RNA sequence: AAACUCCAGUUGACACAAAAUAGACUACGAAAGUGGCUUUAACAUAUCUGAACACACAAUAGCUAAGACCCAAACUGGGAUUAGAUACCCCACUAUGCUUAGCCCUAAACCUCAACAGUUAAAUCAACAAAACUGCUCGCCAGAACACUACGAGCCACAGCUUAAAACUCAAA
RNA sequence: AGAGGAGACAAGUCGUAACAUGGUAAGUGUACUGGAAAGUGCACUUGGACGAACC
């Protein structure tokens, strides 16, 4: 997970924000904030890691990264609440979808499809 | 061509749509007097939008801010705060 | 422009110096969120 | 995230109350919180009578404490209000002011619903 | 039409005309219609901007002795 | 001044008077007007009894019970005890729907009680316990 | 609709419940 | 019922016939019955109000759309 | 009036119904008749008072003449309320129209459910 | 656990009792008190309420549309002005 | 009538139960479902359809094990009614409804109206219902009854659930 | 081969469960119970109604 002391991914591109006070970078960082500003960041640091464009949201490749994020965050919600059927449901079909995008990027591009598969650890496997 | 045709434009007539009386104010819970003129004076019960006269989201306002602050010991549940019985009456609704 | 305001707004934040002096400021102040409203739309605030 | 806890504390003289709002001050900043303005509602009958800690109150005095404060310490601060006996009743909300007031054209009339039967004779 | 417009704010404004309509008389024209007219003249006068243009009518028909009591 | 059907409040200053007496020292009527009975009992402010009364303590037994004459009858008793006691004006509190309601309340007029207040305290659960199944007739 | 169908199954069903129950 | 008067009189004046009251069922397609074998049915009917009191198509259109009468009708 | 759009089950409502009528949401031209109000015993509380001044006297008329008396006016003045409230109800002044000048009021404008 | 006599009490104005009672059972049954207390006398099962409940609706928009129908059309009530054509 | 009179009425203390009014709102969810309050996490897919050969859910009821138990309540017992009353009516109480951990996997699970895209043009249209349709795809259907059955197979289910026939019979349903 | 089931044959017997608000609305799932149709609990459905201005 990135620090806690990160700041938000609006606020950390504003021209002077290494000079404000302690207590503007708390409470601009990740520690108060709720978690989907962490999955902000933690897309925003994947994107930056994997693909060619970062500024691109439409393309395969993000829409793989940010429904990893997706999953990543289901994963840890489901494993607190184990008996969430509805999570259990979403974070299943997000993983179809997912094994669905990375069939497609595989069809068409295959390099960047091994840059998706290596940064995001997807082990990709045929369906039986 | 004709000068005298009609002309395609938006109805200057129109008047503006009308507003509910707490269209553009924040609702809150701990506005106890703002939400005492939406309960019965001799029940507590919260009127319904017929009687308020407010729209969805103000009438769903009110009824949260209500129910927060009789839960959270702002606002008593079963009549409404003597306090408040002389404030302005918007509520469309006479028992006599 | 939002990071400055926060700056400036930090300062009058309560911290754990100034922490008995704002508790006597709270206690010694008031404050009133009660404001009935009117049919035609006007708040009428209370009598203080 | 920005949250107002919401405080009624049993009716005392102003050095028990000015203790007890130090103390859950304390609290707030010893979890993490940062916290911005104490606000004094007064003291005031209650709505009703409260029974905490084995003892009705029927007056109480009404403080808000905003703060921003992670969202790991509201369950703790709520734990620790609750095991507080110079706390009638404390409740954490998310602050009103965070949630921006979108604008609202007016009311918009609802036409009366058309074509639901079918035209055929009755 | 275009001085639909125009006859929209003068309602706003001035409110609806003292004077009655008389549907009866096919040549009648309302207070509302005299300041469509004047607005109109003094349009095509060059002037362009609607909040002066619409000053201008109104001082013009009051110089020329039109009651023109405002709603507000 | 102008009548006002809200009743006074306590701890607020308030002209009115019944014998000298303010609202919260009027002595109190408790009317349980059930399905089958109605009882009626009075008590002082100080919630000090001082009377009691049922379509049953008046020799009604079985479906008579639950009718408008006994509890009118009831009231009467209820009233003339009371009065025997020296209570004079009373706040009438009833609870349930039960034929002797408005009746019992009768009564008490005829028995010589004067009405200063009329109260419901019908018990109306906000979905609390889970009453009996309904019945097939 | 009737329930003539329905009354058909539920007979079928309950007679197929009691022979259940008696072997 | 605002014109029958006038429109009553119209028609006599002009020489022709008028029909302003409660159009009776068949006064178009049972003629032959209600008057005679020797009935002359028009040969043009003119609806200065083509609605009926209830609002609903005049019978009459219908009536003379069967008997192939041509109708003028405003 | 409660809206009705997206309330039937119907085409192209993709949310589960709101309503169920088991009747078309469609105007009559006639409305439900002038329902009478079943009647209550009356002069309950003057029997009672006589009865019970019969009780304490014995049953001796002489005694209890006044309550008797008063008992007696309010059957009579019941009864001829009785007649007075159908002599009302024909005339129909309480309510804002009889049933039956509605119902003509509403045959000279008929609901229109279908096209012509 | 709330004050007394504030709550669903009506003050009797010289000693018409007839007069407060009514207000107070028309305060009730507005408030819908009445209503509530005579349905939660036997448990309504969630079928059967929500049955009621759409059965009411329905009720009330039919009334409220054949009132304003009767009110729309009351003005046309008045006498006949053409009477005898 | 039985039952309770350690009962009833007021006042005070008082919950692992259920969530008046708002709601005349029509929202969320894939469906089942979800209408007390607060907080946390959170409501897949930048074409669509697509699994009965899988995966994950699935009201109520029910089983298993440990708890709670106000109230309700199958069964049972009593009272009443009745020709009888193994019911309707009244009273008491249990399984059960609740919590936790597993099962069971069924509903008139129906809005009996599939998903997606589009039309209101006409030749609109058996009837009723909630107007008639078009393109595409999947699932299902082929007289009634036998039959939510038998056998086979699968299942934590063992008086079960899913899939599911045939023979004899009829001219209907 | 003792038996169970279905259908036909159609009797007699015990009730009247369904069709009207069928006299306790009907039905689905499920559990228990009963000479028998069936009864009751729990949730669901309208393939019931609630009379359709106010009263
Ligand atoms: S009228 Fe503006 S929000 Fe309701
Ligand atoms: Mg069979
Ligand atoms: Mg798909
Ligand atoms: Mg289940
Ligand atoms: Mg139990
Ligand atoms: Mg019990
Ligand atoms: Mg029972
Ligand atoms: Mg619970
Ligand atoms: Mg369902
Ligand atoms: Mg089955
Ligand atoms: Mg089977
Ligand atoms: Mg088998
Ligand atoms: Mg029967
Ligand atoms: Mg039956
Ligand atoms: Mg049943
Ligand atoms: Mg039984």
């Amino acid at each position: 997970d990135p620090p806690p002391s990160t700041l938000l991914k609006d606020y950390q591109n504003v021209p002077g924000i290494e000079k404000v006070d302690d207590v503007v970078k708390r409470l601009l960082s990740l520690e108060m904030a709720n978690k989907k500003e962490m999955l902000k960041i933690k897309q925003e640091q994947f994107m930056k890691k994997i693909v060619a464009n970062p500024e691109d949201t439409r393309s395969l490749e993000a829409r793989i990264i940010a429904l990893s994020v997706k999953i990543r965050s289901y994963e840890e919600h489901l494993e607190k609440h184990r008996k969430d059927k509805a999570h259990k449901r979403y974070l299943l079909m997000s993983i179809d979808q997912r094994k669905k995008m990375l069939k497609n990027l595989r069809n068409t591009n295959y390099d960047v499809f091994e840059k998706i598969c290596w940064g995001l650890g997807i082990e990709y496997t045929f369906p039986p | 061509s004709n000068e005298d045709l009609p002309i395609s434009m938006e109805n200057p007539y129109k008047e503006p749509l009308k507003k509910c009386i707490l269209c553009g104010k924040h609702v809150d819970y701990k506005n106890v007097q703002l939400l005492s003129q939406f309960v019965s004076p001799f029940t507590g019960c919260i009127y319904g939008r017929h009687i308020t006269g407010l729209c969805g989201k103000k009438q769903k306002e009110i009824t949260k801010a209500i129910k927060r602050a009789q839960i959270m010991g702002f606002m008593p549940v079963t009549y409404k705060d003597p306090a408040y019985l002389k404030d302005p009456k918007v509520c469309n609704i006479r028992y006599r | 422009r939002e990071v400055l305001q926060l700056q400036e707004e930090v300062k009058n934040f309560i911290t754990r110096e100034n922490l008995e002096a704002r508790v006597e400021a709270a206690l010694d102040s008031r404050k009133n969120y009660n404001w009935a409203i009117t049919r035609e739309g006007l708040v009428v605030r209370p009598q203080r | 995230p920005r949250y107002e806890l919401a405080l009624i504390l049993k009716a005392m003289q102003r050095p028990e109350t000015a203790a007890t709002l130090k103390r859950t001050i304390e609290a707030l900043m010893d979890r993490g919180a940062i916290v911005r303005d104490l606000e004094n509602l007064g003291e005031r009958a209650l709505p009703y009578r409260i029974s905490a800690h084995s003892q009705q109150h029927n007056r109480g005095g009404y403080f808000l404490v905003d703060f921003y404060a992670p969202t790991a310490a509201v369950e703790s601060m709520v734990e620790h209000l609750s095991r507080d006996i110079d706390v009638i009743r404390g409740n954490i909300v998310k602050h009103p002011l965070t949630q921006e007031l979108k604008e609202c054209e007016g009311i918009v009339p609802v036409p009366l619903a058309e074509k639901l039967y079918s035209t055929k004779k009755r | 039409y275009h001085e639909d417009r125009i006859r929209a704010k003068f309602y706003s404004v001035y409110g609806s005309g003292q004077r009655a309509f008389d549907l009866f008389n096919p040549n009648f024209k309302s207070t509302c219609q005299r300041f469509v007219e004047k607005y109109t003249e003094l349009q095509k006068l060059g002037e362009t901007d609607e909040e002066k243009l619409f000053v201008e009518t109104g001082k013009a028909l009051l110089a020329e002795g039109v009651i023109l009591r405002r709603v507000g | 001044t102008k009548f006002s059907i809200y009743p006074p409040i306590p701890g607020e200053e308030s002209s009115l008077r019944w014998a000298g007496k303010k609202f919260e020292e009027i002595p109190i009527a408790h009317i349980k007007a059930s399905h089958n009975n109605t009882q009626i009992q009075v008590v002082s402010a100080s919630n000090e009894p001082l009377a009691f009364a049922s379509c049953g303590t008046e020799g009604f037994r079985n479906a008579k019970k639950g009718t408008g004459i006994a509890a009118q009858t009831a009231g009467i008793a209820a009233a003339a005890r009371a009065k025997q006691k020296g209570v004079i004006h009373i706040r009438v509190v009833v609870k349930g729907l039960g034929p002797g309601r408005l009746s019992a309340m009768h009564g008490l007029i005829m028995g010589g009680l004067e009405v200063i207040s009329i109260t419901d305290n019908t018990p109306i659960p906000h979905n609390g316990c889970r009453p009996r199944k309904a019945r097939k007739l | 609709k009737n329930v003539l169908k329905i009354r058909r199954r539920k007979m079928n069903h309950h007679k197929y419940r009691k022979l259940v129950k008696k072997t | 019922r605002q014109f029958s008067y006038l429109i009553e009189n119209m028609a006599r004046d002009c020489g022709e016939y008028a029909h302003t009251r409660y159009f009776r069922g068949g006064m178009l397609t049972n003629a032959r019955l209600l008057f005679g074998p020797t009935v002359r049915l028009p040969d043009l009917i003119i609806f200065l109000h083509t609605l009926n009191n209830i609002f609903e198509p005049h019978v009459a259109v219908r009536d003379a759309a069967k008997m192939n009468i041509p109708t003028v009708g405003i | 009036t409660p809206s009705l759009r997206g309330r039937l089950a119907r085409f192209g409502n993709p949310r589960k119904p709101v309503l169920k009528p088991n009747k078309p949401l469609i105007l009559a031209n006639r409305v439900g008749e002038r329902r009478r109000e079943k009647g209550e015993a009356t002069c309950i509380t003057e029997m009672s008072v006589m009865m019970a001044c019969w009780k304490q006297n014995e049953f001796r008329d002489d005694a209890c003449r006044k309550e008797i008396q008063g008992f007696l006016d309010c059957a009579a003045r019941a009864q001829e309320a009785r007649k007075m409230r159908s002599i009302q109800e024909t005339l129909g002044e309480s309510g804002s129209l009889l049933p039956n000048k509605l119902n003509k009021l509403l045959q000279r404008f008929p609901n229109k459910p279908y096209l012509s | 656990k709330h004050l007394k006599f504030i709550a669903r009490t009506v003050m009797v104005q010289e000693g018409n009792v007839e007069s407060a009672y009514r207000t107070l059972n028309r305060i009730l049954t507005m408030d819908g008190l009445i209503e509530d207390i005579k349905h939660r006398r036997y448990y309504e099962k969630p079928c059967r309420r929500r049955q009621r409940e759409s059965y009411e609706r329905c009720r009330r928009i039919y009334n409220m549309e054949m009132a304003r129908k009767i009110n729309f059309l009351m003005r046309k009530n008045r006498a006949d002005p053409w009477q005898g054509c």
